[PDB]
RNA sequence: UGGGAGAGGUA
């Protein structure tokens, strides 16, 4: 209710978030892939 | 006092020795062995087996005045077992909650 | 993936943005929730706009007051009753004008309750303006429909149907909406059409959240129906039952027994259970080796359980780690990867050392076996989750792969010493001659004897210097010196070894040597602990 | 001893002489359901109570009513075993005679108008079997008794809920048996409140104003009056001296000329005695003492006519002045203290905003039904029908008894509704509780909880169905026709039958019977579950109701309860605990008389136990004299203390009365810990009955009582001589003195062989008696599933060593020898019923035939020509059992297609095959095929073969019945012939069947001969019509489900040997799992050479504190030592006299044992049979809490020529060497639990998937995948295995494209990952969007 | 085949 009224968005930066969505978590082995994706989003 | 006398008579009962004189050493009793090794149990469990059972508590928190004097070798009577069932069911109920 | 929509005749209010406190409609319109509920329940009129100074904005009139005002003015004011009145009120209000007026109102005086209510309303109004939503969108005019394979229609075994509760709730909303359309076309009386509008509001609010507004609408078997908010929220909701924790293919389950002949990184899977686990891998190796042309031929060759299928399974399961999970997985050592070894039976033979990490005794326990498929997943299970890697507990830096109760009893009975047992006071050429003396029977495990010990100390670099002297030992400590690796001192071994002492032995061996000497030391100390506890005969009795 | 007791006498080590026999252990359910059925017209129980509490019922006017006459229960159509085979409810139809009386409205009382009565068939109530069970829809159910709070009144107080104050808030409550509640309570401001039906609060005087009371009557009922008198401008105070106790003198209380109290001085007790011995009454008082007191009654002036000061107003100086100049010369004033008389009703009257009775009723209406516009008649009817109506409020026996005991009244009976005096006394007692006189009630006291058994719950559900039917009958009688309307056309049998079938089939207490062994049956019937309809939950249950209350001593076992979340809610009934008339729990006690422990026995409830002082059962007696010691141990007022030997008033009846059945089958219970005894008593209810049951060498003596009264064996009704012993039946000839002359005197005990139970085990009854053996009344003739000669035998007792063995017994694990698997000791029978139903589809019926297309000889090698597997054919997984094929084309035709069928012919139209196959892993031989069909469908050759075999067996059974009936009638004609004349030789020189044509001259004995011939003709006549009825019943088809032609049921009997993984347990909580089967050459052997059968772990003794397993080990070693000595004497065949001498020496061994066996009565055959039965070990009865001691155990060990320490020198069988310490060896009675690794092991590669989320299913029965829960997701996050977490959430789960590409890639060798978004997230997105909240995946 | 309740049990 609070998120729908305030019009929030999720930036997908949590381990529980990437468990729910279905990606590699930024914890351990997936950290290299997530920082590569972050620098790809920053450089472009 | 009963637990201390029990622990003394279980730790150093092996005294029948030879080749120097009548000497004393730690006992080779298996109950004391599986207690002193840290394998399974502790001195509280050995006290309930051989010494005195101790003071058991009511479910209202207050300690009952007369204690369970018999151990698990001489065998409890009926009222001491019914007193012990209070703490046993309380501990089993507490474990599920935690 | 396709939704529908129901075109509601009277626009009803969303129950989430009305009943989830703070109500957001009372916080936006600055009206009490009881008065808003009286308007929505068609009990009392509310006035939207009025040109006269007698009737202001949001003055909740009764039926008698509205019948007085209708014959008094009748032309200047417009007062409506129900959720359509609240929709018109949220339409006629002005977000930036009310935000500016409350920003001026906050500045003169600051009582505590008034400033908190005003800053709550200002945060709410600024949230609407910065998000770009409109306040009329809280009033549901068009209601969407879940897809019919997400509210499915599943049968039973006896021809009768067992639908979901969402189909029942959608049937209620559609029937009352169609009846409201029929009553608005039939020119019904005011009491009947008002009750039907109230029924549609109750049905829509029940479908959005059954147990929220009033009495929960029960089904046919006297149980309250499951709404959309009950599908998502709760212990058996969508999130905590399917999104976080899912059911998982390529998975088994069996009782666990003891295998003490294993190494630290092995577990005994049964033949039939692992054949059922590794079945597409057996399909791939069968079609690769040319023993099956098609997938149906490979399926039937596995289902007939041939000797070439067992040989291919023995080749597939070699060096392919599986995860042994046991619920409840409290800490992270409740999942470990083991290189499986095929045994004949029906029970997963664990190692005795890892059952202090699993907190598992063999009184009827059960463990799940999950199979990593991809090469990345096999490398996680080989480099991160292998049972020879996580020796130390992550809670405190102490080894959890520790001897427990049986190895401990055996090692205590070994390194304890009697006074005049058998063959006291000899001199021995070393640990091998001490082991030879015990297994020949000329000396017990408790003879205080002088042995020659060649211990290896550590240099400043990785070299190992040696010293050799005579130590006043027992025969049991001189048997364990065959087991203790090169790099540890003799004061590691030269006392009676309780559980804390063996924990300090494994910790010292870790910090000095690394991981691989620590793994082989744990396996060898478990073997000798089990063997000499068997040779002891440490029995309990009534004497 | 009985003649089946002299076969094997269990040596009893007990010392207490038991005075009371153990009662029938299934007495609670049998007595309650017998009271529910049987006709009690005065003390109304069950159906008569329900009929007389509903009927008669008039119309809304009153011109028509139904009078109840009587009722009678019909006969059941099928028997018990026939209902269990056919799969239908075992019930008796209820027929009730109901009379219709019409009242005339033209006459003033027109009663004699129309009398119409008939038997309105309504309801089919189920019946109980002779062992306490119901048969509902084929299965067997047990309705558990319920321990609910008894009706009455319960004062209680939350011990400091207000954390700011800390005060104690006392609250009353009036709990009825049926109706709305009533709760009186206090607030922190000390005002009395009322919450009717747990609604909002009201001031408590508003219900008194609803009871037509003003302030005058309320104050006169509650508070007592002090009087103030105004005389010549001074105040005269009437003063009784017992009121200045504990208070401070505000003024100088003086006398006419005597000074008693001073200013600022407490009026002490010596001053009170001074006042009552001078006896002064009139005491003067100044004006400032009146300011503070309130006025009792109103005061209206006679001249003006208006209220000067009304009731309950604050009196002050100006109101005192107004009253004195008005002229009310006598002032009545309330009494108010701070110690004994608190002003609660006055403060509640000042808070109360009502005016009078109609305003009080309007406010009660506004509380109860809010939002309704109240009026006078609706408020009056509401407040009348909440409490003071005979139909919407009822306690009526137990609530009225508890009401008059908690309010200290006299009569234990009275009305069933509340009253003005009842509510007033509850408020008075609560005020006294608040003041201090009295003490509040505990809720877990067993005088407040009550057993609501099967008959009471079924009577309540029958009354609910009767309420629905009487509503419908009132609706019919108030409007419909009266003259030509019979009552059975009005009274519908649907609501009563629907309600009683719902309770008996799908309630929370009518649960599936756990009957995997006789102990589990008997402990499921002696069960008191505190849950159910109208009880607790597992959320609303704290440590108050779960823990043991001290009033459970004797009534409820403390060491028998499930160890999960039902840890105090499911409590088991004790041994001797009976049930009161009202429903409370009562125990036997030995009443003492002047120190003499008299054999008379009193039953004392839980309220009467707390009054007297009761001795412990372990007090010594001087051969029915007095006590021995002076300070006997006793218990009183819930606590245990010491007392003198003359103050005791009661003694315990036995030392077994504290425990349940399952906790009194454990030997050496007093040495075990209570937790391990709890787990042992819980695991004894899961022991699978093995192939050959074997007795325990160390028992209790309770095993015989359990095996007899479990209703599972075949005890002899009447004693006699057995005539024919078979494996299927036992024919016994009765003795002469126990035979009535009416019957023949032959009992035929049929034995159920290999009947499937509820938990898929077998039930077979092997006979133990031999041919030609005199057995008396009450002897076990046929041993049940787990019995051995009338003793309960749940497991096998095998040789057990206590030593760690090479790691294979690490943590509770068990290493089993190869002798246990070679001798087939622990291999049981698991009968499993598979069922193949034949539907009636919309394209044609499903035919059962062997013309199965697209299948070969490898599946049809076992089927016959009818499509049903042969009895005895060993099948495996995947083999076709019943050949069934569904039509895929059509079957119905038109006459155009009829003529074209005569032209051309038919087609196949049998494409889709749905034959019944064996589930994978299941094997075993078919033992029974039962083919039920419908009346109308023509049968097949296999079905006709089944009916032919059943007809031959039924014909043989009824021919045996006809033979014993003609034998009985021939005995009767022989008896009357010898009674008439003296004829001996001429009767038996001629065949027995030709005994009818004999005669003499015509007389009265000739008339007896003709009527006996008439009885001969009608016996044959009833025989042949019974044959016709049995033939008709087996020929006709059962009425099955709609759309079902025929049903085939195939029974497979698997045989389950033990393997690594199978669970095992003892009786002392020492469970385990078999880790290895270790060969006989590797097992440790002793000096004699006998290998150990099971190597246990000795480390489970200190950490669990169960010494009972070691004492059972020592006692079993001594028992088998005596048994091997008797076996050696029998192998050498020494002497019968030497055998008798050694057996008597072994039996007369204890110090002060209870039993005494003398072999002088025993003949030669009895001693030889006893030695033959004791060659496998001498059984020992060790009672609970009064068992054998270490001195008797060591004396037995020294008799049997064994080491007295209990430990032998075991040699290692693997390497030949000797173990360095002596190892405890001895026989332990090991069970085999029902947790089998064949049923626990499960695996899944890829199977079926769910429909909403498209993730794999869950369960071994539906080929499910293991759940990767939230804890395991956190464990993978802690590891950092992000790739393993991704491939366990996407491609092993709900993502169809990813999992299909993963399957193809794994088959094609390339282990690569093609991920995607799961579909549960899309389910979540669509559900939030269907809630109406726009959530989208914003790209970039 | 798949879904939902109720009861029992194992860790
Ligand atoms: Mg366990």
């Amino acid at each position: 209710t609070e998120a729908a009224v305030a019009g929030k968005r999720d930036e997908l930066r949590g381990l529980k978030e990437n468990v729910i969505v279905g990606r590699l978590i930024p914890a351990g082995t997936g950290y290299a892939y997530h920082q590569d994706r972050m620098r790809r989003r920053a450089a472009g | 006092r009963v637990s201390k006398a029990m622990m003394d008579n279980l730790q150093t009962e092996t005294v029948i020795n030879r080749d120097g004189q009548e000497e004393k050493q730690v006992s080779f009793n298996s109950i004391y062995m599986m207690a002193d090794s840290g394998a399974r149990g502790s001195a509280a469990q050995i006290r309930q087996l051989a010494g005195m059972r101790g003071l058991m508590a009511k479910p209202d928190g207050s300690i009952i005045e007369t204690p369970i004097t018999a151990n698990f070798r001489e065998g409890l009577n009926v009222l001491q077992y019914f007193i012990s069932t209070h703490g046993a069911r309380k501990g089993l109920a507490d474990t599920a909650l935690k | 993936e396709r939704m529908g929509h129901i075109e509601l005749a009277s626009p009803t209010a969303h129950i989430w943005f009305l009943k989830s406190l703070p109500s957001r409609i009372g916080l936006l319109l600055d009206m009490p929730l009881r008065d808003i509920e009286r308007v929505l329940y068609f009990e009392s009129y509310v006035v939207i706009e009025g040109g006269m100074t007698n009737l202001e904005r949001q003055q909740i009139l009764t039926e008698e007051q509205y019948l007085d005002a209708l014959e008094e003015f009748g032309d200047e004011f417009d007062a409506k009753m129900g959720a359509e009145a609240i929709q018109a009120l949220l339409k006629s209000m002005d977000l930036e004008q009310e935000c500016e007026q409350l920003r001026e109102e906050l500045n003169e005086t600051n009582s505590e309750t008034k400033r908190k209510k005003l800053t709550k309303r200002i945060k709410l109004l600024e949230a609407f303006v910065q998000s770009g939503n409109k306040p009329e969108w809280m009033i549901l005019t068009v209601l969407p429909v879940l897809p019919p394979d997400l509210r499915p229609l599943v049968p039973l075994d006896g021809g009768r149907f067992a639908t979901s509760d969402l189909n029942d709730l959608y049937r209620r909303v559609i029937n009352r909406n169609n009846r409201l359309k029929r009553l608005l076309d039939l020119a019904a009386p005011d009491i009947i059409v008002r009750n039907e509008k109230r029924m549609l509001q109750e049905a829509v609010d029940a479908l959005l959240d059954n147990g929220r507004r009033g009495r929960a609408i029960t089904g046919s078997n006297k149980r309250p129906l499951k709404s959309l908010a009950d599908m998502i929220k709760g212990k058996q909701g969508r999130f905590r039952q399917n999104l976080l924790g899912k059911r998982v293919d390529y998975s088994g389950r069996s009782v666990i027994t003891v295998g003490p002949y294993l190494r630290l990184h092995q577990c005994g899977l049964p033949k039939k259970m692992a054949l059922e686990l590794f079945k597409p891998f057996i399909y791939g190796k069968l079609e690769l080796r040319g023993l099956a042309t098609t997938i149906k031929a490979a399926k039937k060759m596995v289902e007939r359980e041939e000797a070439v299928v067992w040989d291919i399974l023995d080749e597939v399961i070699r060096e392919h780690p599986v995860l042994l999970n046991r619920a409840p997985t409290l800490h992270r050592l409740g999942i470990q990867a083991f290189e499986p070894v095929l045994i004949e039976g029906k029970a997963i033979q664990l190692h005795p050392l890892v059952c202090a990490a699993y907190n598992a005794d063999f009184d009827g326990d059960q463990m799940a076996v999950h199979v990593p498929l991809t090469l990345e997943a096999q490398l996680e299970a080989r480099a991160l989750m292998m049972s020879t890697n996580n020796i130390l507990s992550p809670a405190n830096g102490e080894p959890i792969i520790v001897p427990s109760q049986d190895v401990v009893l055996g090692l205590y009975y070994m390194t304890r010493d009697c006074v005049n047992a058998k063959g006291e006071g000899m001199v021995l050429t070393g640990p091998k001659e001490a082991e030879r003396l015990y297994r020949s029977g000329l000396a017990s495990l408790h003879a205080r004897v002088k042995v020659r010990i060649t211990e290896y100390e550590k240099d400043a670099n990785g070299e190992l210097v040696a010293k050799t002297s005579l130590k006043d030992t027992t025969v049991g400590r001189a048997i364990l010196w065959m087991i203790v690796p090169k790099g540890l001192p003799y004061s590691i071994v030269n006392q009676a070894l309780g559980k804390k002492a063996i924990s300090k032995m494994l910790n010292t061996c870790y910090r000095i040597l690394g991981l691989k000497p620590t793994v082989i030391f744990a396996d060898q100390i478990m073997y000798t602990g089990f063997a000499y506890a068997a040779r002891s005969g440490a029995s309990v009795g009534i004497d | 001893y009985s003649y089946t007791e002299k076969k094997r006498i269990r040596k009893d080590f007990g010392k207490r002489p038991q005075v009371l026999d153990v009662p029938y252990l299934l007495s609670i359910q049998l007595d309650s359901f017998q009271k529910f059925i049987e006709q009690d017209p005065e003390g109304q129980y069950g159906l008569e109570a329900a009929f007389r509490s509903v009927f008669p019922i008039q119309s809304y006017s009153g011109n028509s009513e139904l009078q109840y006459v009587s009722y009678r229960l019909g006969e059941p159509v099928f028997d018990v075993q026939e209902c269990q085979i056919r799969g239908v409810t075992y019930s008796a139809p209820l027929r009730v005679k109901l009379r219709l009386v019409i009242y005339e409205r033209e006459a003033p009382e027109g009663t004699v108008k129309d009398i119409k009565e008939q038997e309105v068939y309504m309801g089919e109530i189920p019946l109980m079997t002779d062992n306490g069970t119901f048969v509902i829809n084929g299965t067997e159910r047990v309705i558990v008794s319920q321990l609910h709070r008894s009706p009455g009144v319960f004062f209680d107080s939350d011990k400091g809920k207000t954390h700011s104050s800390g005060k104690v808030l006392y609250n009353a409550r009036i709990i009825p048996y049926r109706g709305s509640w009533l709760d009186f309570e206090f607030d922190p401001k000390d005002n009395l409140f009322v919450r009717i039906d747990r609604r909002r609060k009201l001031p408590a005087t508003i219900i008194l104003r609803a009871l037509n009371y003003t302030t005058e009557q309320i104050l006169d009922l509650f508070f007592e009056k002090v009087i103030f008198e105004i005389r010549d401008n001074k105040l005269q105070m009437e003063l009784v001296p017992e009121r200045l106790r504990g208070e401070t003198a505000s003024f100088d209380i003086e006398a006419n000329g005597k000074v008693y109290v001073e200013k600022g001085r407490r009026i002490t007790a010596r001053h009170i005695r001074q006042l009552e011995k001078d006896d002064v009454k009139l005491i003067e008082v100044p004006v400032e003492y009146i300011a503070g007191k309130v006025v009792a009654k109103d005061y209206i002036d006679e001249s003006t006519g208006e209220l000067i000061c009304a009731a309950n107003m604050e009196l002050s100086l100006d109101l005192l002045a107004k009253l004195s100049q008005s002229g009310h010369k006598r002032i009545e004033t309330l009494f108010t203290n701070d110690l004994d008389h608190g002003p609660y009703i006055s403060e509640t009257l000042r808070v109360d905003p009502t005016n009078d009775r109609l305003s009080a009723l309007v406010e009660i209406y506004r509380m109860m039904r809010p939002g309704e516009p109240p009026t006078r008649e609706a408020a009056e009817s509401l407040f009348e029908n909440l409490f003071f109506s005979e139909d919407r409020y009822d306690l009526s026996a137990v609530g009225r008894m508890k009401f008059n005991r908690s309010l200290l009244r006299e009569e234990i009976e009275g009305s069933g509704i509340l009253s003005k005096d009842d509510i007033i006394d509850v408020m008075k007692k609560l005020i006294d509780i608040r003041n201090g006189k009295g003490e509040v009630d505990d809720i877990d006291h067993l005088g407040n909880r009550r057993i609501r058994s099967v008959g009471e719950m079924a009577e309540n559900q029958f009354r609910v169905g009767l309420v629905r039917v009487e509503r419908a009958v009132k609706e019919r009688l108030s409007l419909g026709d009266l003259d030509t309307l019979m009552p059975q056309d009005m009274i519908n049998a649907k609501p009563i039958s629907a309600a009683v079938k719902e309770f008996f089939g799908s309630s929370q207490l009518s649960q599936f019977m756990d009957q995997n062994n006789p102990l589990s049956e008997i402990t499921h019937k002696r069960r008191i579950s505190a849950l159910g309809p109208g009880g607790l939950t597992r959320e609303r249950a704290g440590f108050e109701v779960r823990d043991v209350h001290p009033t459970h001593y004797g009534r409820v076992c403390p060491i028998e309860t499930p160890e999960g979340p039902n840890i105090g809610l499911i409590n088991s009934l004790s041994v001797y605990a009976q049930t009161n008339e009202y429903g409370f729990l009562e125990t036997p006690y030995r009443k003492v008389t002047d120190g003499v422990v008299t054999d008379e026995i009193h039953y004392l409830s839980a309220i009467e136990e707390g009054n007297y002082v009761i001795a412990q059962a372990n007090s010594n007696l001087d051969e029915e004299g007095h006590f021995v010691e002076d300070l006997v141990t006793c218990r009183s007022k819930g606590e245990s203390s010491l007392f003198s030997r003359d103050q005791v008033d009661y003694m315990d009846v036995s030392t077994q009365q504290v425990v349940s059945v399952g906790a009194s089958l454990i030997p050496f219970l007093e040495h075990d810990d209570a937790n391990r005894a709890l787990m042992g008593a819980n695991m004894q209810r899961q022991a699978v009955p093995t192939l050959r049951a074997d007795k325990p060498l160390v028992g209790t003596g309770m095993e015989r009582a359990v095996a007899v009264d479990s209703g599972v064996t075949a005890v002899a009704k009447r004693g006699g001589v057995v005539q024919y012993v078979d494996a299927s039946r036992i024919v016994i000839k009765v003795n002469e003195d126990e035979m009535y002359p009416g019957e023949a005197g032959i009992d035929i005990y049929n034995l159920t062989k290999y009947t499937r139970s509820n938990q898929n085990t077998c039930i077979n009854q092997m006979p133990c008696v031999s041919l030609g053996e005199p057995v008396e009344r009450g002897d076990v003739l046929a041993d049940g599933p787990s019995t051995d000669l009338g003793e309960l035998a749940l497991g096998q007792n095998m040789r057990v060593a206590f030593m760690p063995w090479n790691g294979y017994n690490f943590e509770d694990s068990i290493l089993v020898s190869e002798r246990v698997v070679q001798e087939d000791r622990f291999t049981t029978i698991h009968i499993q019923e598979l069922a193949c139903v034949s539907r009636d589809t919309k394209l044609g019926p499903e035919e059962i035939t062997a013309d199965i297309p697209n299948v070969g000889e490898a599946a049809l090698s076992k089927l016959d020509e009818s499509g049903i597997v042969y009895i005895g054919a060993e099948v495996t997984g995947g083999d076709i059992l019943v050949g069934k094929v569904t039509p895929k084309g059509e079957t119905q035709l038109t006459p155009e297609e009829k003529l074209l069928r005569a032209i051309f012919g038919e087609k196949a139209s049998d494409v889709k095959d749905s034959s019944l196959r064996v589930p994978n892993g299941v094997s075993g031989t078919v033992i029974d095929v039962q083919v039920f069909t419908r009346d109308g469908v023509e049968k097949d050759k296999r079905a006709l073969e089944i009916e032919e075999m059943q007809l031959k067996q039924a014909k043989k059974d009824l021919s045996e019945e006809l033979q014993i009936l003609e034998a009985g009638l021939f005995s009767r004609i022989r008896a009357v012939l010898v009674a008439g004349g003296v004829e001996a030789e001429k009767l038996d020189k001629l065949p027995r069947d030709r005994w009818l044509e004999l005669g003499l001259t015509d007389e009265e004995k000739q008339n007896q001969l003709e009527q006996l011939a008439e009885q001969y003709d009608e016996l044959k006549h009833e025989f042949e019509k019974k044959l016709e009825a049995k033939r008709r019943k087996i020929t006709q088809g059962d009425d099955l489900a709609p759309g079902v032609l025929k049903i085939v049921k195939v029974y497979l009997a698997v045989k389950r040997r033990i393997q690594p993984g199978d669970k095992m347990a003892g009786r002392h909580g020492n469970k385990g799992v078999i880790s290895k089967i270790n060969p006989i050459e590797d097992m440790p052997y002793d000096e004699n050479g006998t290998p150990v059968d099971i190597v246990l772990n000795p480390l489970g003794v200190p950490s669990r504190m169960n010494i009972g397993q070691i004492l059972e080990t020592h006692l079993g070693m001594a028992a088998k030592g005596i048994g091997d000595k008797i076996n050696a004497m029998l192998k050498q065949q020494q002497e019968v006299a030497k055998l008798r001498e050694f057996i008597q020496r072994a039996y007369d061994l204890g110090a002060d044992v209870r039993q005494k066996v003398d072999l002088s009565t025993f003949s030669d055959e009895e001693v030889m049979r006893l030695a033959e039965n004791l060659r496998k070990g001498m059984p020992i009865a060790t009672p609970v809490f009064d068992g054998a001691k270490e001195a008797e155990i060591k004396e037995l060990l020294k008799l049997g020529d064994l080491p007295t320490s209990g430990q032998i020198r075991l040699y290692d069988g693997r390497t030949g060497e000797q173990f360095e310490r002596p190892v405890t060896v001895g026989y332990m009675y090991m069970l085999k639990l029902n947790h089998l690794v064949d049923d626990k092991m499960h695996a899944r590669s890829t199977g079926s998937y769910s429909l909403v989320t498209q993730q794999p299913l869950g369960g071994k029965a539906q080929f499910g995948g293991q759940r990767f829960g939230e804890m395991e997701v956190w464990a993978l996050e802690a590891y950092g295995a992000a790739y393993t977490l991704q491939e366990m959430l996407t491609v092993k789960s709900d993502d169809v494209n990813g999992r299909t590409k993963m399957y193809k890639n794994i088959v094609d060798g390339n282990h690569q990952m093609e991920p995607g978004m799961p579909e549960s997230f899309n389910v979540l997105l669509k559900e939030i969007r269907s809630l109406g909240i726009n959530i989208e995946l914003e790209d970039e």
